[PDB]
């Protein structure tokens, strides 16, 4: 390990949160942003960058907003062509405005979860394993998929989360049926965590939340144990 | 334009309703309340854009969704009788802040154990009597609806084939004859000379929404469908 | 239009307050509406045309008039804490049908048994630390009021003398920081070069709403008749 | 008396009344119509006549129709130099809508309805103000007596009852917003051997019809100024 081990009283606890789950929930349902082999087409801040990535189904977009933790990171990907993956927002998504600007109808945005196409894709598709423990008990194991070499720790959290919601009820409309939760990317003897609770209160804000994605964190797909951590609620 | 999906629904208790709401404002707030005779209106959940819900007021026993900036809707998993209530969707401006929102027509849905309780109304047409006071008029002709339910009814007059509004003195809200049965009221007051001119036609319509085709109606029985109900006369001798 | 008048108002309690409500809009009714959190928006009087008062929801504890077709007053002749709370006006269309009304800017009015309980805000400048959190910016400059009561108070941003809008995030409503004392927050996001810009200016301007010259006060202490407060600073080093 | 006196169980009974005084009030507040020396400027129907009657201070009309309770009645004071004074109302006041290619109509802008309250103008001057006296009692005890001043020989009833009215409520509170500090009420016109009343409550109910109220003027019954002897008799509630 190489991040502390979250101890048990620093993990958010579900029932000091008093304002809808919907929220949160709805970043890891079935919807989500996917771009392959793009070029960033604009930007509206040295920390961002706007693709041209367009809502094929629900149709509630044209360009998506990617911003990240610093300039290093945007240049870096800026007219560079890459991979977007994520778990989008709309609500405080504020950006450019109309021509650093342009952008013209229907447009979210997310942080992080940039990757060069070229070098990092795979013939077949990549299985990793997540073992999933309710108060320890580890009742439950699944896999998943992917094909990048080096895939960013958000689009494992979104694969990982989706299932759990899917299948598990891990978000409901109001609250959720684990107490605490936390899920664990282990890669060599490296290791880091992520508190899938939302904070104390009454209202989640989507964008805040998401802003830990923005470092771009990238995971091998061969080197990666994923593991996720949750307690129930006791009934 | 804020429109709202349906405008009437009568559900049975224990089933699913979901309320949908579309506008064309391009507002990122939206909002969904229920008016009560006797309380106000009261913020069931809103909206601060696309993907957002929040709790207002009142969010017992309602959930709701945001899906796009244009539709927000009021989902009823396990109706109940308490749910009966007008309910009303807007958009624009913040919570609280009426001068910026914008309101839909409003949508009456009634929670009823059993929909073979739907019955259509009764109308008839009267006429008062001065002999019936120390006073003076009150008002010429008399409209009463009776004997439906649920309270999903619209009364107007209509005097040779035009509707009119000089003289209507309806009823503030319908009342309950019965346990399951609603009655309603309206008067015209016209002129003598007029209501005498056997030239003149005059018309009371009761619009009453029941089941619709989208409602799942007990087969057997006949199926509550109706629509407009008039009661229709002419001018009297002098 | 539909103007409120007046906007803020702090009343003792026994006292009678007067708001004051015009429209330029030649609608025949007139409503007076209360807002409160927790309950919702509850109809107190409401007029069909000059001379006509009608009661609403919760008419108990207060007076109207409605002298013309332009104005329509709620009276509290015997203003009590109760009656605190936040008046809209509104004209249009009937009872109810709340996509024909035309809202206005609302009334915050706080009914104190004691004026001395009225304190202006202290108004603060600051700026946080990315060293705070593993995220990204959040917020450049932040303001905050706090110590104020009642809760009448507007937050604006003005950079060089000119009111700005872009990357302004203040609190949605004051919250109460003790039983008699309030607080409010904002912030704005600016350019890291601007506001390493020695030349730039920055402002943020507080209006806080308290006694006026037609407030009894009680002599003696000084009369709070604060109004705006500003926190005003230069841009810094890179 | 002539019109046979107010049976006690025959009076309107303000407890019955469930829905703000305010409407019954505001009629008798202090304002009113008043128009001297003036021709009807139309007619909407063959029993009303709109009169050009502005209103100099709150600015709430600038047309008058006046109803009457018969053609003849209209026909008589049609293009008839006037006099005009009587309790308005606006709600329920429809009236013409533009003078128009069948409807005789007109009036621009601003505008109240009425009923009665039309008296000639010549020879119906008085030099001085005539004042009649108003005999006022609560329960029978006469605590309350005032004058009532006029200028017209021929007055109707409408005028002297707004002007009687008028003063109650100021000072004994007749009507309030909500309701009245008196069950009953009723005031008696009595001329020589011939009386007339007029019952002062709202009908029972929750909802008051000023226009179906002040249709009790439509008779535009006149009185003797110096024929006149006025007596208001109120019961108290108790409490």
């Amino acid at each position: 390990e190489s991040q502390p081990d979250p101890k048990p009283d620093e993990l958010h606890k579900s029932s000091k949160f008093t304002g809808l789950m919907e929220n949160m929930k709805v970043l890891y349902d079935d919807n989500h942003v996917s771009a392959i082999n793009v070029k960033s087409i604009d930007q509206f801040l040295y920390f961002d960058l706007i693709y041209s990535i367009k809502d094929t189904k629900l149709g509630n977009y044209d360009n998506v907003r990617v911003e990240f933790k610093n300039k290093d990171l945007a240049d870096k990907y800026k007219d560079k062509y890459v991979d977007v993956f994520g778990a989008n927002y709309y609500y405080q998504c504020y950006f450019s405005k109309k021509t650093s600007h342009q952008t013209d109808k229907r447009k979210t945005c997310m942080y992080g979860g940039v990757t060069e196409h070229n070098g990092n894709q795979l013939d077949k598709y990549r299985s990793i394993t997540v073992r999933v423990f309710e108060d320890g008990k580890n009742l439950l194991s699944f896999d998943v998929q992917t094909n990048k070499k080096k895939v960013t720790a958000q689009e494992l959290d979104y694969l990982t989360r989706h299932y759990l919601v899917k299948n598990k009820k891990l978000y409901e409309f109001n609250n959720s049926p684990y107490e605490t939760g936390y899920i664990k990317f282990i890669e060599n003897e490296n290791s880091f965590w992520y508190d899938m609770m939302p904070a104390p209160g009454d209202k989640f804000d989507q964008s805040k939340y998401l802003m830990m994605y923005n470092d771009n964190k990238m995971v091998d797909s061969k080197d990666v144990k994923i593991e996720v951590y949750l307690t129930t609620k006791k009934k | 334009a804020v429109t709202q999906s349906p405008r009437n629904k009568v559900a049975v208790t224990g089933g699913k309703v979901t309320l949908s709401c579309q506008q064309t404002n391009n507002h990122n707030n939206m909002y969904w309340y229920r008016q009560d005779t006797g309380h106000g209106l009261r913020l069931i959940h809103y909206s601060y854009g696309a993907g957002s819900t929040e709790k207002g007021d009142i969010p017992d026993g309602y959930k709701a969704s945001r899906p796009s900036q244009e539709q927000f809707s009021l989902i009823l998993e396990l109706a109940t009788p308490s749910q009966t209530s007008v309910y009303f969707c807007a958009s624009g401006g913040g919570r609280g802040s009426y001068a910026e929102q914008f309101f839909g027509p409003g949508t009456r849905l009634t929670v009823l154990e059993d929909l073979r309780q739907v019955t259509p109304p009764k109308v008839s047409l009267f006429e008062p009597s001065k002999a019936e006071i120390a006073n003076k008029q009150k008002a010429t002709l008399v409209c009463l609806a009776r004997g439906f339910f649920p309270d999903h009814v619209e009364l107007s007059w209509w005097v040779n084939g035009k509707e009119v509004h000089s003289g209507v003195s309806t009823d503030p809200q319908a009342y309950k004859e019965s346990n399951y049965s609603y009655c309603l009221s309206s008067r015209l007051r016209v002129s003598a000379t007029f209501w005498h001119n056997p030239r003149n036609h005059f018309r009371c319509q009761v619009q009453f929404h029941g089941l619709s085709e989208e409602d799942k109606w007990p087969e057997g029985s006949p199926k509550p469908v109706t629509q407009n109900i008039s009661a229709e006369a002419w001018g009297r001798a002098d």
